[PDB]
């Protein structure tokens, strides 16, 4: 079966996307989050 | 004139029975 | 062998190739 | 006439052929345009 | 003639399809504004 | 003259199917039409 | 001259087959070609 | 002209639709303009 | 010429075409502009 | 020329068919051209 | 008549050839056009 | 009559291939249906 | 009738996803209201 | 050359009769 | 029988084969 | 008789086995 | 030669029908391409 | 020379189609393109 | 019948080319429409 | 019949891929989903 | 030479004739 | 060259469609940016 | 009638034949 | 002219026409 | 062999007289 | 039988010439079947 | 060889149809691409 | 040869074409890019 | 049997001359 | 049997092909779905 | 033997008639081919 | 030998032709990409 | 057999024009699938 | 390799168009941030 | 195999493609993110 080969490769492919996505995302959500909240909690101190 | 009478007799009895396959083929060909 | 022979011998040739020729003929689409 | 019988034999058997061509043209043209139908519709149907 | 009966067959074919379309359109397009409106005069109000 | 016979059937032939095939061009035309600019205008007013 | 002879007795023998040829393919073209604008009229319409 | 009427009855359709769409429209713009106005009064009363 | 007569005949059924679908165009796009501008100038003002 | 008056039948018989041809190929290719034409700009209209 | 002897031997004998031509025939465009509507038929449930 | 068979076998055939290619058509057209609706709804809900 | 069927199943299916969306809408949309009330409440009340 | 030139009249005959067929079919099968 | 029956039955087959292969020309498309 | 059966048969034998190539050619063709 | 003779009275015989052929099959053709351009440049106006 | 006679009249046609066929080809181009820009540009304006 | 040996081998023929022909529709086909399918479900499948 | 088993086999073969597609299109859409949501939430939330 | 000698030939001839007639019919797909 | 023309005709007319949508876009910017700028001045005098 | 009569004229027959065929080969596309 | 000019001539007529049949035979694609 | 040189002569004149349709037919139809 | 041994010395004939065409029908039908094949899968690999 | 002259006639009637056709050949390609680019080039332009 | 030069002569023309696409793209983009900053850039200032 | 066999020759002979031909221009259009 | 021979040889070339074809499909496709993710996931994560 | 003679000169006259055919095959093709690659690659380009 | 010739015309021929198209391409598909990529980013600059 | 020589004179000439059809698809069928990746590859590349 | 030379000039004018984007996009940001941080500092210090 | 031999070819030209394809990709989507980010960050951090 050449095509169920084919599907698992693609679809290992695919997860190897996601863990990427997952780790860039996470770093700019942290930047951009990190930002708003030092803004925020040093506006608010003083 | 009795040979080619009977002659020519012959040639159209033979285009009539193949005819008969050829349309049928074709009717049935272009039908699908 | 005789006239009449050839004669009959060539009345029958006639119509089976009269016959194969008809043939061809309808076979033309 | 010598021939004229199977003159009037091919003309009874054309008439029998279209009748047959008809039959099957309707049934083949109706399943090809209903499967493109079904699948029209229900792609624009979302 | 064949040909007359098969088109109007097929007419009617095609009629009876726009009325299941019509009935799946009205469902999905009922859910995709009901969601919408939804969240919309939700955050409006509240 | 069989000939003219022939293309007058043929003719007749064609007439009748280019009404047929309007007619049909016409209700599955209006039903794509119809549910496209529903879909659009539903959604601008919602 | 013999050959003239057999000539006009073969152009009335002509003439008879040519019309019974004409008779059949009127009756065949008038169905292979219906049935061909049938097929390519509904797809058209489609 | 089969044509003329059928593009007639599309544009006939169309102007229905957009009868219906503009007295959605004037619904919902009144109801979220309703709220928005009613919560800014309210505020600046008091 | 059959061929020019059925040509000129082509270019004028194609014009009066364009004439029908330039209205329709119009109807739904005054509609699509209208009830886009409304609902901005309405939150705009008030 | 023994058969030249089945040489003069065919030519006026072929002038007659060039007639007949162009007559249904007007009528079959204007039918085409204009339910294409009618659908194209009917979607390019919205 | 010798020449008529010949033509009824023939017609026995040409009966017996169309037999066989139509016992041939029968099979093969049973076979031919099956796997014609079979490619057909898969290509179009696609 | 040879022919009468000929026709009978290839209508059955068509009868066949019909009921299978319908069968395959919902299964096919199913999935890719679910497939478009599912990524629609989940991403409204979300 | 075949299609009836598959269309009925479509329209089946669609219902269905459309049950699950409208559960997790209302559970996406109570928590981002709820959030964005507590935090209005308590600014309010400090 | 008697025979030939009514033989060959022969072939110029049935050229002419089946042509006519021939050009009407293939005339009408490319119109439509 | 005779060489003018021969003869004669000849020149018609000939026209009768000539015809048949003027057909199957005039019907090549 | 004797001429024209055998003569038959010799058609008869000839279309039998070309046929028998037309045939295999067309189904092979067809198929692929 | 005797042959010599048939062949020298066949050349001449030969030029009629080939002036013949040569008269039809200038028009034949003048007719069947013209509808095949015809046709073919209408759809590439499309 | 037939030959030359039959080149030189098709050589005609097809320079008469091509006029004709560019002449059709801006008028059906300008229409689609029209809609387009007028539908971008009111779009980009309000 | 002399020949009727021939026509007996020419049946026996014709059955086992059937069965070659069956045998390689089935094989072409069966990778055309895996090979088809693969691809449109992997575009579905994002 | 070789053709039933084909089309079996036809309809098998489009069974499994539906199943790695439905595979595939699960982990691309939680991806997107859980990526979307975890943005969202984030922002909502801090 | 004599008319069996005609008579012979012109059978063989008929039936070499009948065949390629059988096989041009028989290629006509 | 029929396409200079034609390009030339369709860039006129785009010329044409800009010189409108400037027209336009420069009203309803004025609208807008003086109901913002009225409101910002009244609030900062009052 | 004559030996020659049918030779002159069977020759003739061939020719004519032999064009015929001539034709149907030349038309096969 | 003698019975074996006509027996040459006819052999030589024979060989000719089974080529031309052959050639369209050939010729069927 | 005269018979048969002036036989083969008027088969080679006839496929060249009918060649010439043939193939200013073909050509044209391709050539559009 | 002067006939039946003209007959049964073209049977043996017979079989060297259907053995010399087989042998070359074999080798022609395995290169042109194998072009076609080969331009077909190469294309739709894609 | 007595037909030596008809082919010498053949070979100098076969260069100058070739010339003919390549001239043909030349305008409707032309046209036809020109056409085809014009479309293409003036979507792509917007 | 009449090749060379075609291909010569459709290059060329399809490198005038772009020069007048590219003058048509030029017009639109900056009439879009434009208004778009017109926007913009207002709003920003004031 | 002398002229039979030489006839059939002479087909055969005609057949391989013209397949030839039929082949060569088949395989290049189908090539193409 | 040369027939045998001949079926078994495109058997053999058939086999080949498709296995060659599959090999080229599953190449081709993963290039163009891992574009595709790609450019969809880093426009998420980003 | 009077038939070897025959067949002897036979063989002589073929060699001419098959050189003639050749001389005008090579040509022919050589123009018809040359027109198909044309028209091909010229639309491959595109 | 006459088709060794055929074969070195036309694969000249071919050889010829494939270098003129490729070249083609690449102006072309240059101009298209170019516009493209032109658009894509003078909207993400701006 | 007198024509053996023909016979083996055409099966050493068949071998070789079987390999100028494989030389020559080759590098046609090279060339067209090359062409038609390049456009898809460059389109998917952006 | 033409294909080789065509993508490496389609990457050297995509750099070219992105290192002009780079250029417009910081211009058009730092006008953009410029008119903020002024408002926002004017704003602070009285 | 001449078979063999091409297919390799064209899955090597086929990877030789997709590794310049990748490179462009790299490229536009380099930019294209980087743009976007730049404009992100420097609006949350000013």
């Amino acid at each position: 079966d050449p095509a169920k080969a084919a599907f698992n490769s693609l679809q290992a492919s695919a997860t190897e996307y996601i863990g990427y996505a997952w780790a860039m995302v996470v770093v700019i959500v942290g930047a951009t989050i990190g930002i708003k909240l030092f803004k925020k909690f040093t506006s608010k101190a003083s | 004139m009795s040979v080619l009478v009977y002659s020519f007799a012959s040639f159209v009895l033979g285009w009539c029975l193949r005819s008969g396959i050829t349309y049928f083929t074709r009717l049935m060909e272009t039908s699908s | 062998a005789d006239f009449d022979t050839i004669y009959q011998a060539m009345i029958q040739i006639s119509v089976v190739l009269c016959f194969a020729l008809g043939i061809i003929a309808g076979g033309q689409r």
